[PDB]
């Protein structure tokens, strides 16, 4: 892949008109430097590697983190999966209406001491367990509920210390790709649920810990990373301007279209 | 046990990185391929569509549609000047919220060849002809018509084709140019100035509308992906 | 089973092999160049000549 | 002889002729067609009905004014109250097509003007609050525009659509829509604009009340200006045709 | 397809269109050009500046009134004070050149009006 | 690679003059033992490999260091990326007017305790995060702000008692090489900043705790350290002497030619 | 999972190492070369150089 | 001793992935096959054999 | 391993009667739904291959588990395989 | 003693080595994909035609 | 793909391989010996000759 090269040209007077075009026909003319001007034989090296798709979609992101405890009220976190929980991941899809690619996720785990008044705080090594649940599939409701025994559902054992745990996952969708923008209701009747949120059901993702690993209170924070491969995409469209507002719909807050200067003449911005 | 040492980067994280990982869904089934219309295979063929220009941002008019419109009257005196913007296309606010704004806004640095297209909205009868100039940095922007001849310029006229191209070349001392503002590599002035003053007849309208497009050649080129300013953040949507 | 291919430079080959059985699992595919751009520009059904006025 | 001016449709029983006009944008590059057996779903023969279904229709002319800040119709149930195109919407599960655009506004030479016509495949407009959504009867009308409006709605309980010119209602720069297929109807070399859109969707078929894949948009970037005694009125007109139809899974007559 | 109406000219950066125009009428027939050795005098290494020089300038425009009788230019001393055209000129003991005259008027189709552009080879006053 | 061999001569008596040039031509000359005295044929195996440039800048150097610490008023550290911030690297680099190379980033973290009363303290594995943020990007003001989570911007997570992180950096300049002098101003009239400082915009380095990781004060000791690679040079020079003062500019405090010594025939130093 | 023994040396940090790291941004794209006059490939080059000798070192 | 480097994804244990493991047994010796009538080779030949309907769930 | 093919169908009448059998035999019928309705020629690429008994049974689980303590009465723990 | 196979896609190979000396030790076999259905659909004697009534 | 070259000694070969995409990944070269001091002595037009005079 290599930028095309501009080729020269001398002066000129003739009746063709490069320089003129409609665009009415909504065709963005083709024209060239060398055709307004005169200009130099140049070979241009550079290359648009970087601007491809593949280079652009797959970074690592951080789409969202809970916190969960070793002791009390709140034991496990749960999560449903939509990228949308996090503004700058889902704009970098947003550009796109139909995607396809195969996930890679990586988590990043970290634990966190409680202020407390118990004695002889002694630590020992934690061990984080991450349940993935597809659509449909039992819901624990208690941290020592049958569920955890993972009989099926994939499942990860991990320890402090060690390497960030990673997981590769294929192209989950029923149809052929999935969908970013998605107009229309669930219900026959135009009724009910209204926009994306009816197509994503990716099911639920579960952690805790599997040992209590000290008698002083500690909490742990969890966070997950999306990292898009093999991508392909269709139907381009504008990126989006006003800031987001909610995860299911999108809901914007009027605002203006760019930031202002002063008279049209000025030079500089303000 | 083939021996081994571990070198420094092991057990780390890294963002960009390419790796093998075991998948966590054993022989799984993929659905087939369908054809879609519009398939996108390089971010760079977004670049080279046409996009409007939001030329006019004076006041608290950004608010309405008349950010994108450029006045044009009839005066009684030739060499006033029409409009002119700096060319920053990551950064300067014109360009800023473009089509191309965005996709640079992405990426650190650019080279190629904007295109600047004009179409002329005015009344079918009344004619008119136009100077469209750009003049390389190392002085201000040329503040008469004079001035603004040494330039790069293409006298443009109205007439029964409407549409304009102006193609700014790529005159620089690198190959590159920082997207972010900065004095070192700074763009360069764009201005267009009145050939010949607006000839409409009677009972056709006095004043006229002239929107912009932008658009990269097929020289155009980025590199150096990074995160864009624009969008905010608080706390995680619900 | 292995394979050969050319890195990215300016002015070379790497050895890489596919050790899982599960397509998803090997490497990204960051090489891909093909570009075509008649498919957002010149969307039009009567082809158009640069050299020639738009309407005639 | 000949001229790029000029340009005849035939569909079916209905013809439209234009001795103003530009070229027409096909699409994104794929020239709509019927659906190859490599990607068949539906196990049932598909109906094809052809010139019972592939034709013209216009739907209500709708006044352009020099405050008009613009319009937007949604493809899949506009027609659905029009011929059999309507009856064969309601009594089948899947339906696939695509559609043909035709937007016809002429002025006199005295008249200024400029118009957009795009078409956004899957549209999605958001909501006044921003904790509800909009309701059916305001994002749809039976053949009937619906209406932007110039400055912000008020934001109470209601589920009113987002009608902002500037943000298109998708929130987005109105200056860009220019990405999607579109062309630019201008009072000056043009009399009528046309587009071609083939099937765009993730699915290989859809069913066509719930999902409404194709909206239609024209916004005026420069309004109507006429110096007094010229004639007042100018409306808009549209033209809808669909393409190489197909339906299956036949069922009872209804939506519910 | 094509049209005799309309007219593209480029010359090093400046381009000058025009939708509606007639032929050009190139001299007496001769197109202009450098000098031939045959005729040289000067035997120092002439200066060719070429994109530097050649390129369209842009003089004042000048009001048309239903009075007004006429205008003229003096080619050889109109530049000299713009561009390097103008520096070159300071600079040297000689200079061969040849003009590429342009007169742009436009008026909507209910203004009557007829111009001569004429260009003549010393005019003496 | 190998020393040239010094070829043997016998006596010699001869119009011929090695011994004698003149070096006002800017010339020096190749005389070689053999010329201005008798000399026995002899091989030399000596290898000039390591006087080679790659040898010569690759080495690992401390560039810089900073302190963040686990709570209180500086929770993160903040670096703009210049060489000249260390004495000893940036003089091994002021021999080359132009340089060309592809950077190896290594570093090194360690924890400190802090003295504090704070009861029962009980550490955990604490977590680094090291973001690059290439120029005009967002700049976070806040350790909990958004630019975190690195949507695009590469970034390492680490953790302690594992290796130390590396990553390796391309080229990066814009030019076809980096300028380690550079004689001239920022604008068009000669005002404003004078010097290298205008030519150096490389983005930022930012760094982390992602977890508190204990009830007591933890401070943290970061160090980035270069490794220069695959390099290219030209136009060597002199070699600075006077002590560095400032790391935007050659500023210099007057000081003697060389150390003293006692009378010229002295033949010992002092 | 090939079998494996690590070695005295692992996870240690060498200055004067040579080894291969994964790069931080992949397919980054490389301005092309330039040709400039006085390309040193080596030292010694320098060391052939002529320059003054302050013989005089005496007193101020 | 080969130069390494360990990636993420080091010494976690995932419930469904493929790997080889040492045996604990070693040369331990299998029992012959037998043939036994009826050999299910995939579950889909579960999935076409009938089965009766509960079509009246109503009540008790 | 692929799913099969269902192949077209025009109108028909005639005297073979695919749609009636009996169930009285044991007999799965083996009808597809190319015989009771007219069908288009279609392919399918859709795979059996997570239905396998390899990947319906091969999956980790947890069978069991104990305590056992550093002191006092407990301090091993013991368990007879069973699943 | 290598080995090469093709992984599961939709619209390649990985080398695979085993390299303990027990059976139990190497890899589970997913490719599998042998099926006969007559051993539980269609148990009968007398092979029944599609095509024709079932009790004649 | 791999290759073999020669270490450094006095008085063998060694097999690298390049695992990444990026050049900017390979190791260093360090083998690298080419010299021509003509580009700092010896900076004259007219070439001088050691058993002559300079300046004649
Ligand atoms: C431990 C196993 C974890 C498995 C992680 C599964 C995560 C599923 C990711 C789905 C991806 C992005 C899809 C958006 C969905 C939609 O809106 O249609
Ligand atoms: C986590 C990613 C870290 C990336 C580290 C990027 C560091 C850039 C190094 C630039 C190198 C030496 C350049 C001097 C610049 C100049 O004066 O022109």
């Amino acid at each position: 892949g290599r930028v095309a090269d501009t080729v020269g040209t001398g002066p000129t007077n003739s009746e063709a008109i490069p320089a003129l075009t409609a665009a009415e026909t909504g065709h963005t003319s083709q024209v060239v430097p060398s055709d307004t001007m005169q200009t130099r034989h140049v070979k241009n090296y550079h290359s648009r590697s970087e601007s491809t798709i593949e280079n652009f979609l797959c970074r690592s992101a951080c789409v969202y983190f809970t916190e969960y405890e070793n002791s009390g009220a709140k034991r496990y976190a749960e999560w449903v999966i939509t990228p949308r929980q996090a503004a700058q991941l889902r704009r970098k899809l947003e550009f796109f209406t139909y995607v396809r690619f195969d996930l890679e996720l990586t988590f990043v785990i970290t634990s966190t001491q409680q202020p407390s008044t118990t004695q002889n705080q002694d630590a020992q090594i934690l061990t984080h367990q991450i349940m993935y649940v597809p659509p449909g599939g039992p819901v624990p409701d208690k941290v020592d509920s049958y569920v955890w025994q993972t009989s099926t559902n994939p499942s990860v054992f991990w320890t402090e210390g060690n390497a960030p745990p990673r997981m590769s996952v294929p192209f989950l969708s029923i149809g052929n790709a999935y969908s970013n923008f998605y107009d229309g209701w669930s219900e026959f009747s135009r009724n009910g649920v209204y926009g994306i949120n009816t197509l994503n059901n990716m099911g639920t993702l579960y952690a805790r810990h599997v040992n209590a690993g000290s008698t002083g209170p500690i909490k742990s924070t969890i966070r997950i990373y999306f990292k898009p491969k093999h991508v392909k995409a269709w139907i381009p469209r504008p990126p989006r301007l006003c800031q987001y507002e909610k995860a299911k719909n999108v809901n914007f807050q009027p605002s203006g279209v760019t930031t202002t200067r002063q008279s049209i003449t000025t030079m500089t911005n303000t | 046990g083939l021996p081994t040492m571990n070198t420094p980067g092991s057990c780390q994280f890294l963002t960009s990185d390419d790796f093998q990982s075991p998948s966590a869904m054993p022989q799984y089934d993929v659905t087939p391929e369908m054809r879609i219309p519009g398939e996108v295979k390089n971010l760079m063929e977004i670049a080279e569509v046409d996009s409007v220009v939001p030329v006019q941002n004076v006041g608290e008019k950004v608010n309405s549609m008349e950010a994108y419109q450029i006045p044009v009257r009839s005066n009684e005196g030739s060499g006033t000047q029409v409009f002119g913007f700096p060319l920053q296309p990551g950064y300067s606010s014109v360009f800023s919220r473009t089509l191309l704004g965005e996709i640079l806004n992405y990426y650190t640095h650019w080279s190629g060849s904007i295109k600047l297209t004009f179409m002329f909205c005015g009344s079918a009868m009344a004619t008119g002809k136009f100077l469209l100039a750009y003049s390389p940095p190392g002085a201000g922007a040329p503040t008469k018509r004079v001035d603004a001849m040494l330039g790069t310029h293409v006298v443009w006229d109205v007439g029964l084709q409407s549409s304009c191209v102006l193609c700014i070349p790529w005159i620089s001392q690198t190959h590159y140019r920082y997207v972010a503002s900065d004095e070192y590599t700074a763009g360069g002035f764009i201005t267009c100035w009145y050939q010949t003053n607006i000839v409409v007849p009677a009972d056709a309208q006095s004043s006229c509308y002239i929107m912009c497009f932008v658009s990269a050649c097929n020289d155009f080129s980025v590199r150096l992906l990074k995160d864009t300013p624009f969008i905010s953040q608080e706390n995680f949507f619900q | 089973g292995a394979q050969v291919s050319t890195q990215k430079t300016g002015a070379i080959h790497y050895t890489n092999i596919n050790y899982y059985k599960d397509a998803a699992s090997n490497s990204a595919n960051r090489q891909d160049f093909t570009q075509d751009p008649s498919k957002f520009t010149e969307p039009v059904k009567d082809i158009m000549i640069k050299s020639l006025p738009a309407l005639n | 002889g000949y001229s790029d001016r000029v340009r005849s449709i035939t569909l079916g029983n209905s013809t439209i002729t234009t001795q103003e006009c530009a070229n027409v944008v096909v699409g994104y590059g794929v020239w709509p067609d019927y659906l190859k057996d490599s990607e068949a779903t539906a196990e049932d023969q598909p109906t094809q009905p052809d010139v019972a279904t592939c034709r013209f229709y216009t739907l209500d002319s709708v006044q352009w004014q020099k405050t008009s800040p613009g319009w937007w119709w949604k493809l899949p149930d506009a027609l659905s109250n029009l011929g059999l195109f309507g009856q064969n919407m309601q009594y089948h599960y899947l339906g696939r097509t695509g559609y043909t655009i035709h937007v016809q506004c002429n002025a006199s030479k005295f008249h200024q003007g400029c118009l957009l016509v795009v078409c956004v495949p899957e549209a999605e407009m958001g909501c006044a609050t921003l904790n509800n959504t909009p309701s059916s009867a305001e994002l749809l009308g039976g053949d009937t525009a619906k209406e932007f409006a110039d400055k912000p709605v008020a934001s109470g309980s209601n589920k009113l659509v987002q009608r902002v010119v500037y943000n298109a209602g998708m929130g987005v720069g109105v200056g860009n829509l220019t990405i999607f297929p579109h062309q630019w109807i201008n009072l000056r070399t043009n009399n009528s604009a046309t587009i071609v859109m083939p099937y765009t969707n993730s699915v290989p078929m859809d069913n066509m009340f719930r999902h409404n894949n194709v909206t239609l948009m024209v916004i005026p970037f420069v309004p109507l200006d006429y110096c007094p005694g010229s004639t007042t009125y100018v409306p808009i007109t549209v033209t809808i045709a669909p393409m190489c139809a197909e339906y299956n899974g036949l069922r009872l007559a209804g939506h519910q």
